[PDB]
RNA sequence: GAGUCGGCAAACAGACUUUGAUCCGGAGAUCUCUGAAUGGGGGAACCCACCUAGGAUAACCUAGGUAUCUUGUACUGAAUCCAUAGGUGCAAGAGGCGAACCAGGGGAACUGAAACAUCUAAGUACCCUGAGGAAAAGAAAUCAACCGAGAUUCCCUUAGUAGUGGCGAGCGAACGGGGAUUAGCCCUUAAGCUAUUUUAGCGGAACGCUCUGGAAAGUGCGGCCAUAGUGGGUGAUAGCCCCGUACGCGAAAGGAUCUUUGAAGUGAAAUCAAGUAGGACGGAGCACGAGAAACUUUGUCUGAACAUGGGGGGACCAUCCUCCAAGGCUAAAUACUACUGACUGACCGAUAGUGAACCAGUACCGUGAGGGAAAGGCGAAAAGAACCCCGGAGA
RNA sequence: AACCCACUCCCGUUGAAAAGGUAGGGGAUGACUUGUGGAUCGGAGUGAAAGGCUAAUCAAGCUCGGAGAUAGCUGGUUCUC
RNA sequence: AGUUGAGAAGCUUGCUGGAGGUAUCAGAAGUGCGAAUGCUGACAUGAGUAACGACAAUGGGUGUGAAAAACACCCACGCCGAAAGACCAAGGGUUCCUGCGCAACGUUAAUCGACGCAGGGUUAGUCGGUUCCUAAGGCGAGGCUGAAAAGCGUAGUCGAUGGGAAACAGGUUAAUAUUCCUGUACUUCUGGUUACUGCGAUGGAGGGACGGAGAAGGCUAGGCCAGCUUGGCGUUGGUUGUCCAAGUUUAAGGUGGUAGGCUGAAAUCUUAGGUAAAUCCGGGGUUUCAAGGCCGAGAGCUGAUGACGAGUCGUAGAUGACGAAGUGGUUGAUGCCAUGCUUCCAAGAAAAGCUUCUAAGCUUCAGGUAACCAGGAACCGUACCCCAAACCGACA
């Protein structure tokens, strides 16, 4: 039956994208923390 | 510009679908620069081969992806233009 | 070389020189795409020769 | 200074020899699109543009410009007569990021008390805002007793002492000694001043025969070096085979540090103090939980003397002592390490040491924040097995 | 009848399936079903109300810090004489 | 393997191994494991046991090959056919096609593959995007509010699942076509030219612009029948037949203004309204006339003398050329007219392009009006799957 994940690219970018994280103040701290660990991606 | 004409063409492409195309019609396949418009390769054919061409179509190719140990390999991607000449003046 | 090019020629004369070896760069990209280029040393040489004449123009 | 075309790794093609080719250091030129991202928007690495001066053929290209806020500075001018708001043009600055350190704003709970409400934990964790290479603090309305000491900051004692505390758990000074370091001055505002090292290099001493061995640095047998003898690595154990090790020279050119030096700030460089001191309820900080509670603070309400005054000496009062509050400026001793460079180890030796010696914050697991592995070794040298036979022309 | 839902029996329970299947059932022009896009969040939302749902987790999620929380309670504690 | 001590343990040697080891006596300890439903790799018993994923069936032949129940072709059986067929949207990300392979994968074998290595392969003025305008909602200069972070919101500018120009038919391919090719079309823009001429806003008006249910109709796609061409003469009993099989196709656009619907029209003066103005709309007065006018499927004619066509003829296996009939009668939709019509209460989106009005400006060049040749239409996505072995469920 209906599993709990139905994919879409327009909903993914507006919630978890870069311009969404960079807009707020918590999200810019999510960027610096995830960058300074050294991850390859930063924008899932 | 004085330049920018000697940049937008990177040679022919000849293969099974391009060999039969240039014989039955007059259409020649060039592996053009990575970002060029339909005007500025209409001019770079009239300047570098001295022939008149009626119209030009283009398309983009995605690079094929290899999967091996210790990496994924994305090959380079590239544009491609079919140059449809006049019925005379097949080019070189 | 570079000491040759600083002999004055001009802004225009060396400015004519660039449109010469862009032809020689064009013909070496056409022959490589086809089957006939053995002198692979020539192909990596005019890249280092266009760079010289652009240097002696953006400075004097 | 004779070889070279980066690493995981072959065959092509070629550049210079004795010097500028690789190769190392200084300075410059280019520097696509994203990102504070800043011409307007966006789903980060995309779309649509204007303006100006030039060039270009019914289709464009060069070259710059074009964000908001502060300050200033012109021009401009609403209801409104004047003239402020407001609007444009220009100049200068800021914005973002970074491990810890410092000062402020806000500030828990578990847990202790063998339960638990005061109290501890604790003004600790965390969250914001500033600034600096350190910051803050500092030049007596301070402490001592009738003797005297003269800024602050930091370590060692006084001392787990006087105190404080459901007088429970607990929390805990000062005075005085010993040290480190050794300056004091005054008006942002009556009337202000606020010469050496460093990034590249170069020279650098002394050994021969003889055995065994695949191969001598080892067995033998002698000699030499020394301001450099416990280094590395060379076919096995090398002061004397190779690279290095003790001293000097530096350096076109930059950098920094002390100087002269330039401006300006670094700033040597004048007074002084009104809604101020005190007071009354309500809170904080003082080791100090309304306690005989001094003193500093400030949310509400009030209010002085003119340095013939004033305020301090732990309720309070008289006598003595000692200092000038309501304006400012300051080096040194001090705290820290994301980043370097030398060195050193009664530190580890691939289930240890970083999560990570291996292409590791990777693979993978998650809508996300986030979590997060396993993985070293042929030989001195590829000399990495020509050729033959069975096999699918393979394994 | 499509379509949405889940009343009964049997099979399945190491399933084909971390909730299905084959037979039968109820609504089926409306207090309907549904596609795309948005809004509401942790002593806080939503709820024709069952303490139900909020990413297979819910009488108060998930993750990282305080934090090696506290355990008069269980389990274990390595060579000789 | 031997041997020595009360014990922890010590000592000497045979083989493998191929470069490090530590008397003695003192120090420093990450100092001694069988057990913690201990932790991480290896290997057992269960056990060559259960299972091998719907109870839509396969049986021969010929081929290739080292080897065919499963691969290819052939002949014959079965099964879905409101899907087990075609196509768009998501989503995926080269799985599509061809050479070369078969160790691993695929619940077995494989010469086969959505599997390895190497090449190839997506063509747009009109189809979807971008560009224009907006709904819910987001962000938000200035501005208020707040210990700090920040919160709310005006101008404004983003946000489709909606609203805004235009194309269809046939050929071609190992693999792409409404994109290339032939054929006939349509829309918008720029530069000249010519004949002239009141141009102008983001501001007014008009329009765009819409609910449920129901019923009259009118067409059309499609489907059958009957003719008509090309071929056939048999199942053994019958069948030159009033028989048998197959084929009888054709678009967008032009012209046309019908079924049917809505609607008074025209002149002329005037005006407390359209936040300014208006020659536009609104309101008022007179007069003349029966109504205009605006929408609108579809038929017919044309596109089309053309294409396509069973076939036939010229390794004729692949191709080159030729090519007959191409018509009438009926029955038709849940498909278009219909964004209509009537009825009922629960009273049924916005904004722009489009048409017109004028303000400032006006220099009436500019700007507009037709007519005309001349040219242009940028950039992204186009392969394959899509009730599925390619997407969501750890899996074919």
């Amino acid at each position: 039956m209906k599993r709990t994940f139905q994919p879409s690219t327009l909903k993914r970018a507006r919630v978890h994208g870069f311009r969404a994280r960079m807009a707020t103040k918590n999200g810019r701290q999510v960027l610096s923390r995830r960058r300074a660990k050294g991850r390859k991606r930063l924008t899932v | 510009n004085q330049e920018r004409v000697f940049k937008v063409l990177l040679g022919p492409h000849i293969s099974e679908k391009a060999t039969g195309l240039a014989d039955g019609k007059s259409q020649f396949v060039f592996k053009v620069a990575t970002d060029a418009t339909k005007l500025e390769i209409k001019k770079a054919v009239e300047s570098l081969f001295s022939v008149k061409v009626q119209r030009v179509t283009t398309l983009n190719v995605k690079g094929k992806t290899k999967r091996t140990a210790r990496g994924l390999g994305k090959r380079n991607d590239w544009k491609k233009a079919y140059i449809a000449l006049q019925p005379g003046q097949d080019l070189d | 070389k570079a000491n040759e090019l600083r002999e004055e020629k001009s802004g225009p004369v060396t400015g004519n020189n660039i449109s010469h070896l862009l032809r020689d760069q064009f013909n070496l990209r056409m022959q490589k795409a086809t089957g006939q280029l053995g002198q692979s040393h020539l192909l990596s040489q005019v890249k280092r020769d266009i760079a010289r004449v652009k240097t002696v123009l953006n400075q004097q």
